[PDB]
């Protein structure tokens, strides 16, 4: 099974740098020209960066050129992208893509993403708040945070019937918040436990909300 | 750079009907016989993934209802019948000539019956509270079309400019719904009331549905 792992990504100050590593198991890495796309928050795709599979030959859009450097370890299995000054339009989910082997035409596997947010902004942590209880409904509040993204899962993913987690809303201030609400049998409540775990990498948090 | 436009940028289909998606390149994208146009499925939380390469040609592993066609500058993704799993958005993706570009995308919506939403509402908890704001939050579960008004009243007054909404995505299943709103206020503010209510108008419901509590 191919697998491409992206990691590195953060919250960087304009004109800053920051390195992403891309981790390619399942097939040989070598052998394939491999690709950077990104999608911004307005959902937009853009290809970013492209390594052959000869001569490390290396294609950029003119958007990034001058900043932006795709490298590769064979040995290592490992794509890389290099940035520097970077701005504002940067901030966006960064991937690693396989090309389709020989016709190299298009991406046949990608990674689940990294995400890269280039502002002034300081990081905050969010709290994390209970929405308390047929069906009964129940949930938590996670307010207050900077940058995107944050995690929820229910009783460490045992729970996932009935579970609905709420796209972010950009609040006024510059800070994120959402809810995580899942419905239950209303029977249930006085036996179940109930616990919401929350987890916002980019300030190292991590939460277990009991509800 | 080939700029790709898509229409439309939305898409209603009932279930069992045909989805039809344009994509225009600003310039050709044949090469010696072939059309380098490709096609891509995405879904919240996933990244895209290849459906139709070379403008006609599907991958490996999709389903027959998905086809692709066109030429030069101009191409069409069709899907039919579709199916709830065929909500999600789609872009185009030209591979002629470097730079590769995508189009825009197009969100696809899987049409299904009038569902009408079930109302839940939350109070602040004591915890925030302790903060000084109050956050209200009122649930509506599993409805569609997604089209619903929500209106907040406090001690039966009607409230504007203090709240927020959140859409989830169509559910590939059931092709329903889930919308929060969210009610902030001040901790004394909130501490001056008594009843707060989240009202729900919405095709499914026979009339509005209130939710409250008293603090
Ligand atoms: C592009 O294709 C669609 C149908 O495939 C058609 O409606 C439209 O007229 C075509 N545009 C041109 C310029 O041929």
């Amino acid at each position: 099974e191919v697998k491409l792992v992206e990691s590195g990504g953060g919250l960087v100050q304009p004109g800053g740098s920051l390195k992403l590593s891309c981790a390619a198991s399942g097939f040989t890495f070598s052998r394939y020209t491999m690709s950077w796309v990104r999608q911004t928050p307005e959902k937009r795709l853009e290809w970013v960066a492209k390594i052959r599979n000869v001569g490390g030959i290396t294609y950029y859009p003119d958007t990034v050129k001058g900043r932006f450097t795709i490298s590769r370890d064979n040995a290592k299995n490992t794509l890389y992208l290099q940035m520097s000054s970077l701005k504002s339009e940067d901030t966006a989910m960064y991937y690693c893509a396989r090309h389709y082997y020989g016709s190299e035409d298009y991406f046949d596997y990608w990674g689940q993403g990294t995400t890269l947010t280039v502002s002034s902004a300081s990081t905050k942590g969010p709290s994390v708040f209970p929405l308390a209880p047929g069906t009964a409904a129940l949930g938590c509040l996670v307010k207050d945070y900077f940058p995107e993204p944050v995690t929820v899962s229910w009783n460490s993913g045992a729970l996932t019937s009935g579970v609905h987690t709420f796209p972010a809303v950009l609040q006024s201030s510059g800070l994120y918040s959402l809810s995580s609400v899942v419905t239950v049998p209303s029977s249930s409540l006085g036996t179940q436990t109930y616990i919401c775990n929350v987890n916002h990498k980019p300030s190292n948090t991590k939460v277990d909300k009991k509800v | 750079d080939n700029v790709l436009t898509q229409s439309p940028a939305s898409l209603a289909v009932s279930l069992g009907q045909r989805a039809t998606i344009s994509c225009k390149a600003s310039q050709s994208v044949d090469y010696d016989g072939d059309s380098y146009m490709n096609w891509y499925q995405q879904k919240p939380g996933q990244p895209p993934k290849v459906f139709i390469y070379a403008a006609s040609n599907l991958e490996s592993g999709i389903p027959a209802r998905f086809s692709g066609s066109g030429s030069g500058t101009n191409f069409t993704l069709n899907i039919h019948p579709v199916e709830e799993e065929d909500a999600a958005t789609y872009y185009c993706q030209q591979s002629n000539e470097d730079p590769w570009t995508f189009g825009g995308g197009t969100k696809l919506e899987i049409k299904r019956t009038v569902a009408a939403p079930s109302v839940f509402i939350f109070p602040p908890s004591d915890e925030q509270l302790k903060s000084g704001t109050a956050s209200v939050v009122c649930l509506l579960n599993n409805f569609y079309p997604r089209e619903a008004k929500v209106q907040w009243k406090v001690d039966n007054a009607l409230q504007s400019g203090n709240s927020q909404e959140s859409v989830t995505e169509q559910d590939s299943k059931d092709s329903t719904y889930s919308l929060s709103s969210t009610l902030t206020l001040s901790k004394a503010d909130y501490e001056k009331h008594k009843v707060y209510a989240c009202e729900v108008t919405h095709q499914g419901l026979s009339s509005p549905v209130t939710k409250s509590f008293n603090r």
